[PDB]
């Protein structure tokens, strides 16, 4: 998995790859790593699949209630507060890392959260196993006053480099942009250099090739009427 | 001692045109032991199909949980249950064992009764979705059928020709796997009939 | 304990058990019976760690009597199996498990058919014409795989019994002090009482 | 980690350095270990980043509850609610920490809070990995009453050397400074405290 | 502790046909998650129309094929410049592989030629040296993946002829060697899928008595 | 694996299945698991692929250096113990061989159990791997010393069948060997998946499976 | 069997159009403790060679003692010694590569991780690593420890395939090098600012640059950043 | 291997060794001969780890009728049980010690007397009426302490021996296939052919 | 152990605490640390007692045979045979050895050979167990070129910190100076450096 989070002028964009590993099997070609929290709360997760879906909806869940109780939007240290003190109680058996990133009427924000329960703060970060490869682009080509454009270059260029430089990332390239005063822009597919080639043949059969022993309807109707 | 192959076991399954396939091999095991050529591990809920690899006595426990659950849910919502309502359930339920887990690899198949949308998804152990497009595979030889599917796969298949190219990477995936063969049975499932053939194939 | 056999014949299940039960380098008795009546069509064998194999086999052999005084019926040997199995899968994941493997033998008289039940200490249930628990289907699934008929006599499967035992007495290392057998059809269980 | 505490004249300064590592890989590089549990009461880290914000949490709540009902906290006080947490979860801990603050009364003050859950109050407290490589160098160049550009300086001189031979220490030097005047913010990089 | 074996991944093929062989690998190494290179050459032609490839560990997968090179090399000057035949080359490498049975080469060889009949020859070994002669055969990382495909379409395993429904096989045609290419590449791009330390390229050699060929194919680079 | 041999009247017959294993996946499925030591004298493979072969192939060299010193073919006693002493040297260091060393000498029809453990055993009847257990069963049922060459090779073929039937890390082929006075003689390899139908419907055995 | 005490973080390179660039900070590290400041761990064998090596400081000297020896050896009853006879990067490398699966086998390994990197007779580059388990490699980019994983990529971006090596002049080509050190400094806790370059050029030959510093560094954006979550000031 | 018996009587001693070679959960063979003829005079038998039995037995027996082609000449049985225990106390403190336990039994043609030697894997050598290795012991010693007489025939010390193998059939787990039985008198060496 | 050696203008100064531990007890409280292998070639020990005295002893062997036959070996000569046997046997051996010696040529030299073998020529160095607590002290407080008193100095003033703060390094102070005029030994006892 490769992770990123930038901030920008008047907002925050994070991105992520689209591989799904079971060691060194390819499980999903496509995975989307890019949760909702909120609707102009997102996050990306790295680590064990299932927790930083579960940690995710879970708090998601407790966030949308907390907005309908105080009558107002969610805030990303609320969302913060609540996924670092989970994490903590299960004191890293929870093995969910995520970049949590979004706008509120506070402004933009971008955190990021281990596993343990630690949190810090940053104008860029990344996380996974491509971390480092996304790391080397960061510290590379990040200034100062970045604009929406040149943050989701930014981002996706240090996507990128996780996709092509290590082996637990790959595939597709993911992106959310939170822009203050705007809906969130869920970019699905946002880049796709990973497109299998056309098979040099064709492998399907004629029919009758199979050998069957039995046929039998199945019936997957309720009990009838008369 | 590894829970997820003493008994050994695979399960694939696979997108078509209006149309979705469903197979499993028919052992049950004690590790080099054969004991059984007739475990079906593919059970259904009304119109969504689910396979269930791994430990044994897990696929019995939560054919008969998932059972239990979506015979409530009818009687509770008076229709029955569509197959991405059904995998967030599957979900929902094995990572309430986060820390207990079920030794289980299950996979879901299925057409949407409203949309008409062919819908496949597999899991891991602990609740993880794989929502994917073309196939999902699970068991013993998930490596070989992972090679079989990648490669023999091909998108809008009809349904007779999607029969043969699901039980052919079966049945050749099963037979590069010690722990799986014995037998082995295919659902073809459309939106208003479902056919069960099952396979001949090497007794060893 | 040691070795614990099934088959389904025609109309009856025959279970065999040994005999010997063993502490350490000695043999402590010779004349042993590992099985509980469940009910009058019912017999369930059972094999394992000391202690846990009588507790279990007692405590279900409860269980059902206490279910046939309270409705007055007996339940079919598929009802039990299913009853014992998820004690089983119950019991693998508790504290300390039950390490009990069992046979469920019954003829079902409503369906007029003998039935057999392989269930193992995890809660692994599977009906078969013929099992083993342990290392003894190891010796005997040949044999049986190859004499086997669904159409055969209570004797015809006695005597493929006897076969299998004879490969047993001869290449298991353990001596287990012969078997009692018991017999379960239309009329109820009964043991040969020579053997 | 490389961080301390200094009491002066005029009140008391916390120092840090800004580097976390995982491993040999530096995590953050612009880390913020000082970290505010009242107006005037401040803390450096160290140890497990988790365990000691965590634990900094729950006494900034502590610490908000008391003003609520009782008024303005003292520093030993606070002190003393870092050392519960501390001492009854040593087992499940890894958390070294250093409490500081200013009062009118009692001026500026200093307590440190190492593994076992122990207090001690001190003029002035080095902790973290780094801080084994300046014991000699603070011992020696630590006089009591400093004035605030005294003590800014032997905080910047003694933090360089603790960043230059610990390799779990960098990044920038942040400081604050905490008097009757208020609290100040400082920063120094790289350029200006590595050519000392 | 010190661990003197490692894993630089990598997955090769080697298929025989009536009168050709063909040996392919992928030339991507790896540690870990890290590429090293992604043009690391992997099958070499080793002398007299034999072609070798020793996957797994690459630092006793070169001794091999050094080791085997300088066999060969010391064949001729022993034997008066004679040809080392497929199946004697085999056998010799048997014997380099147990002379290390107690700190053995961490590699899964394949070899590849011709037969002293003209007839395509594939060889393929274990670590320490048990060898046996093959129509095809996939060793490394992936071999789990592809040779299941070959087992279906190179010796048409579970297929029947229609109509006769499970009563009668498919024949056993052979192959040509373009059709043996389209299997080679369709095998690695099917790999490289859904095997992570296989990619980036796929270096392949044709062995026929006119000599020994290569055909180089891109891979994906993810 | 499975492998048996054993002696009866007309000499002794010796028969393998022909799977690989490397954990649960199948390396290969058609390994030769007898070995060619001379015209007269065969051997079995068992646990470690590389040892049994190594080592044999080390033992048939033996045994052609014998004849050619001593003028006179080896005794199949005289070399199942060639193989015993050559791995007692190596005892405890990790070797792993289950082997059966059968010929025809001066003495008659031969057959000696060989393993890495350091036992040598003369015997009528031996079957050695994971499968051994299920094939004891037909064999000891079936065995007589009268037996016809005939119903001696189905014996077994059959015994294999038995156990690559129930054994997961066996099956593939069979691999037949007949062992007369006047040498051995191959009776062909037998696919296991065509051989089980074949044999389900002409016996009638195997009835709980479906075909 | 051993294990390391003092030692060399990363090592980096990469070809360019006409040669060879070679990189490693001058660091020599205890553990944690930044010990030893003025370490050269780039070696120069003759004009045409340069060995860069990371891991076991003291085996590092070993290995080059064994160099320097090799030279000494190599010009014995030799005319040719400093012409067609000369040491070329292939000799030296392979040299090497024996050493470290000799000792590997021996189960008393030289724990480095090397990178030989020159330029041949013919004016070919050369360019390939070996390790302590003497597994051998080479790439357009070759990269040590933490340069593996930060450097690798940067320098991958130039030249990302054999085909790009011609286009890459040596200007473009230590821009990047220099830039993959600042990055190794900000983010490896065991680098430092001080390091030694070397470019290998078929044309200018050998250029050996010592006591080099990382420059044009971003902290100023430090300032802003406040707690870890929900402080303000 | 497993059990060993001796029994020294008036004129001759008696060795009852067990039949079966085992390989973890098979029988191999059940006619297996745990001895080897030192001399026409000396018989030993012996049990332990496989290879290690039949290798130190022969070697013993090869130096032994080296010595005997030598010298033209017997040695007692007290001569080679000393030469016996002396390979095995050299073995212990070797690289890979021989784990084998033996029993010598010879008729001394000059005393006119039968005599039993227990020699264990460590060189632990006992002159004695009668003697077992392993588990053996542990079942017979009770009978043979209360039956055993200096001045029994061999008749009467096989009745005695059937008697001690009666009761390791019963309370042993382990089969052993029953036991081959050897006689050493003046005469020589025989073998009881129904037992 | 706390041990340092400094070269200055007119030579070379080596000093040494004199506290040898086993666990908390002090086997020895007047240890002498600094051994000679040569007239004006000497040595400061650290890590196993018998391990560095077996090596200075073998060291002072080579040197005694070299000068016999070669003449009088240079500092550089008498590291490397330090190294050699420090860096070959590397397994066996827990050596940490600063060497230091005077030439008329070379002047004064220091080498220090730490755990690996491995040999670093330095102006000064330090080791042992409590030069840990003055790495920031001796870079702050070291110049080239100073005289014999500034050098004493500053030596007397580094070690009394490494013995302040170390529990394994303790006792008195010994020093010994390496000129062209000779060799002269110094001790210091712990009223004179305790209240430095
Ligand atoms: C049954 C399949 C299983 O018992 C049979 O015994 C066959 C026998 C056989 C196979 C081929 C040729 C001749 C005989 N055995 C195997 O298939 C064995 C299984 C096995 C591996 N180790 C082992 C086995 C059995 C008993 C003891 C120990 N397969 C092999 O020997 C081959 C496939 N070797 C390896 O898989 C590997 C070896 C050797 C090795 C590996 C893998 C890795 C590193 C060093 C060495
Ligand atoms: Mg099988
Ligand atoms: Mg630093
Ligand atoms: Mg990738
Ligand atoms: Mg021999
Ligand atoms: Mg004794
Ligand atoms: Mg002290």
């Amino acid at each position: 998995t490769t992770i990123v989070g930038v901030k920008f002028n008047n907002g925050v964009v994070i991105a992520a790859d689209t591989r799904s590993t079971q060691g060194p099997i390819v499980a999903d070609k496509n995975c989307a790593k890019l949760h909702r929290i909120s609707p102009k709360i997102w996050c990306a997760g790295a680590g064990t699949a299932a927790d930083t879906e579960a940690v995710t909806q879970l708090i998601g869940s407790n966030i949308e209630l907390h907005s309908l109780y105080t009558s107002r939007e969610p805030r990303v240290v609320s969302a913060l507060q609540m996924l670092k003190q989970h994490l903590f109680k299960y004191q890293g058996h929870i093995g969910a890392y995520l970049i949590v990133a979004g706008v509120d009427p506070t402004g933009s924000h971008l955190f990021s959260i281990h596993a343990h329960g630690s949190t810090d703060v940053g104008y860029y970060l990344s996380l996974g196993s491509g971390s480092l490869a996304a790391m080397a682009v960061l510290e590379s080509h990040w200034k100062q006053d970045l604009t929406k454009e040149e943050a989701i270059k930014l981002a996706s260029d240090a996507i990128q480099a996780g996709i092509w430089n290590d082996l637990g990332s790959g595939s597709n390239v993911d992106v959310c942009v939170m822009e203050i005063g705007k809906d969130a822009e869920y970019l699905r597919n946002y880049l796709t250099p990973n497109v299998r080639e056309e098979k040099q043949k064709s492998y399907k059969f004629p029919r009758g090739t199979t050998a069957v022993l039995k046929e039998s309807i199945v019936n997957i109707c309720d009990i009838q009427e008369e | 001692s590894d829970p997820s192959s003493i008994n050994g076991g695979i399960v694939v399954a696979m997108t078509g045109k209006d149309c979705v396939a469903i197979a499993c091999d028919l052992r049950l095991g004690s590790q080099s032991l054969g004991v059984s050529n007739k475990f079906e591990k593919i059970f259904h809920y009304g119109h969504v199909f689910l396979g269930i690899t791994g430990l044994a006595t897990d696929v019995t426990t939560l054919n008969e949980m998932f059972r239990y659950k979506t015979n409530l849910y009818k009687l509770k919502e008076e229709r029955a249950i569509e197959p991405e309502t059904f995998t967030q359930l599957v979900s929902s339920s094995l990572y309430e064992r986060r820390f207990g887990p079920y030794f289980v690899g299950p996979v879901v198949a299925g057409i949407n009764s409203k949309s008409g949308k062919p819908f496949i998804a597999g899991f891991d152990l602990i609740g993880c979705i794989d929502e994917a497009k073309d196939f999902i595979v699970s068991g013993t030889a998930s490596d070989q059928l992972f090679g079989m599917c990648e490669s023999l796969y091909e998108p809008n298949l009809e349904p007779e020709d999607l029969f043969e190219t699901i039980s052919q990477a079966l049945l050749n995936a099963a037979d590069r796997d010690a722990l799986s063969g014995w037998g082995a049975v295919v659902y073809i499932i459309k939106k208003d009939e479902v056919v069960k053939r099952y396979l001949k194939m090497r007794q060893d | 304990m040691d070795i614990i056999l099934g088959i389904r014949v025609q109309d009856s299940v025959i279970l065999a058990s040994s005999k010997a039960v063993t502490r350490g380098i000695s043999v402590l008795k010779d004349s042993d019976d590992k099985t509980r009546q469940l009910s009058p069509h019912t017999l369930m064998s059972f094999a394992g760690e000391a202690g846990d194999t009588v507790q279990f086999a007692e405590y279900i052999q409860a269980n059902i009597q206490l279910y046939s005084i309270r409705e007055d019926y007996e339940l079919s040997p598929q009802a039990v199996s299913s009853f014992v199995r998820q004690e089983l899968a119950k019991s693998i994941r508790s504290r300390r498990p039950y390490q009990v493997n069992v046979l469920i033998g019954g003829y079902d008289k409503k369906k007029n058919k003998p039935e057999l039940y392989q269930i193992d200490y995890l809660g692994t249930k599977v009906e078969l014409p013929y099992g083993a628990h342990g290392y003894s289907g190891f010796y005997t699934f040949s044999l049986l795989d190859h004499h086997y008929r669904p159409d055969m006599t209570t004797e015809e499967g006695l005597d493929l019994l006897k076969l299998c035992v004879q490969e047993l007495e001869k290449r298991m290392p353990m001596d287990f002090k012969g078997v009692i057998v018991k017999i379960v059809d239309k009329d109820g269980i009964r043991q040969v009482d020579d053997f | 980690t490389s961080i301390m505490a200094v009491t002066f004249k005029d009140g008391v300064i916390l120092g840090a350095d800004s580097r976390t590592t995982t491993g040999a890989y530096i995590a953050n590089r612009v880390t913020d270990k000082l970290t505010r549990v009242h107006d005037k009461i401040w803390c450096c880290r160290s140890g497990s980043a988790a365990d000691t914000q965590a634990i900094a949490d729950i006494v900034q709540y502590h610490l908000e509850l008391y003003t609520s009902q009782y008024g303005t906290p003292s520093t030993e006080t606070a002190a003393s609610v870092f050392k519960e947490l501390c001492y009854e979860n040593k087992d499940n801990l890894t958390a070294g920490i250093i409490v500081a603050g200013y009062d009118d009364k009692n001026k500026g003050e200093v307590y440190t809070i190492p593994l076992g859950g122990s207090v001690h109050k001190l003029p002035y407290a080095i902790a973290g990995s780094g801080s084994t490589f300046i014991y000699g160098y603070c011992d020696k160049n630590f006089r009591e009453n400093m004035s605030k550009e005294e003590t800014v300086d032997f905080i910047k001189h003694s933090l360089s050397q603790a960043i230059k031979w610990d390799g779990s220490s960098g990044g920038v030097i942040r400081m604050v400074v905490l008097t009757a005047a208020g609290v100040e913010r400082l920063i120094f990089y790289p350029d200006e405290y590595e050519q000392l | 502790q010190f661990n003197p074996y490692g894993d630089n991944g990598g997955t090769i093929l080697g298929i025989a046909g009536e009168d050709f062989a063909v040996l392919a690998g992928d030339t991507r190494n790896i540690t870990d998650y890290s590429i090293n290179s992604r043009y690391e050459p992997k099958v070499f032609d080793c002398g007299d129309n034999i072609v070798m490839s020793a996957n797994g560990f690459a630092a006793d997968g070169d001794a091999l094929v050094k080791r085997f090179k300088n066999s060969v090399k010391w064949y001729h000057f022993d034997h008066n410049d004679k040809k080392l035949s497929i199946n004697s080359a085999a056998r010799n490498i048997q014997h380099l592989l147990y002379s290390r049975r107690f700190f053995p080469y961490y590699v899964y060889n394949i070899i590849a030629g011709l037969d002293e009949d003209g007839k395509g020859a594939v060889y393929s070994f274990d670590p320490v040296g048990s060898y046996q002669r093959e129509q095809c055969r996939a060793g490394g990382a992936a071999a789990s993946l592809i040779m299941p495909f070959l087992d279906n379409q190179v010796n048409f395993k579970n297929q029947y002829e229609p109509g006769t429904n499970g009563k009668v096989k498919k024949p056993l045609k052979y192959l040509s060697v373009e059709e043996v290419i389209k299997l080679v590449r369709d095998s690695f791009t099917s790999a490289t899928e859904r095997h992570i330390q296989v990619g980036d390229g796929l270096e392949i050699l044709i062995v026929t008595k006119d000599g020994v060929r290569k055909e180089f194919y891109e891979l994906k680079r993810d | 694996t499975t492998t048996l041999a054993f002696k009866f009247r007309h000499g002794v017959i010796v028969a393998a299945d022909s799977r690989a294993t490397a954990g649960a996946y199948i390396a290969s499925q058609t390994v030769k698991k007898v070995i060619e030591i001379n015209p007269y004298l065969l051997g079995t493979m068992a646990g470690g692929a590389a040892d049994c072969s190594f080592w044999e192939r080390l033992l048939a060299r033996q045994c052609r250096i014998y004849e050619l010193r001593n003028k006179e073919r080896i005794s199949v006693a005289a070399a199942s113990k060639l193989l015993a002493n050559m791995v007692y040297q190596y005892k405890g260091m990790g070797l792993s061989m289950g082997t059966m060393i059968c010929g025809w000498d001066k003495r008659g029809p031969g057959l000696y159990y060989v393993d890495s453990e350091g036992n040598r055993i003369s015997g009528a009847t031996f079957s050695v791997g994971s499968g051994s257990v299920y094939a004891y069963g037909v064999l000891d049922s079936n065995y007589k010393w009268d037996l016809s060459v005939e119903d001696a090779l189905y014996l077994g073929k059959r015994s294999i069948l038995a156990a690559a039937h129930r054994d997961a890390y066996s099956g593939g082929s069979v691999n037949l060997y007949h062992v007369t006075e006047d040498g051995w003689i191959y009776h062909g390899n037998h696919d296991v998946g065509e051989l089980f139908w074949k044999v389900k419907e002409e016996e009638g055995s195997f009835n709980n499976v479906i075909g | 069997t051993q294990q390391p005490i003092v030692t060399g973080t990363s090592v980096i390179s990469m070809k360019y159009d006409n040669g060879v660039i070679i990189a490693a900070d001058n660091l020599g590290s205890y553990g944690s403790l930044l010990r030893f400041n003025g370490v050269e761990r780039l070696i120069p064998v003759g004009d045409n060679t340069v060995v860069g090596i990371s891991g076991d400081i003291s085996d590092m000297q070993h290995i080059e003692r064994l160099l320097k020896d090799l030279v000494t050896e190599n010009a014995y009853d030799n005319p040719l010694a400093d012409a067609e006879e000369a040491l070329e990067p292939s000799y030296i490398f392979e040299y090497l590569a024996t050493v470290m699966y000799q000792r590997r086998s021996k189960m008393n390994p030289l724990w480095n991780a090397i990178i030989v990197a020159g330029v041949q007779s013919n004016g070919d580059q050369f360019l390939r690593y070996v390790n302590l388990l003497g597994v051998t490699y080479s790439s357009p980019t070759l990269a040590t420890g933490f340069g593996a994983h930060m450097a690798n990529p940067l320098l991958r971006k130039v030249v990302d395939r054999e085909s790009d090596i011609p286009k890459t002049t040596v200007q473009v080509a230590e821009e990047a090098i220099v830039n993959a050190m600042r990055v190794l400094y900000y983010r490896d806790a065991r680098s430092s600012r001080n390091f030694s370059l070397a470019i290998i050029d078929k044309n200018t030959g050998l250029t050996f640059k010592k006591n080099l510093q990382v420059e044009n560094m971003k902290w100023d954006f430090a300032k802003d950043i406040k707690g870890y979550g929900t402080q303000k000031i």
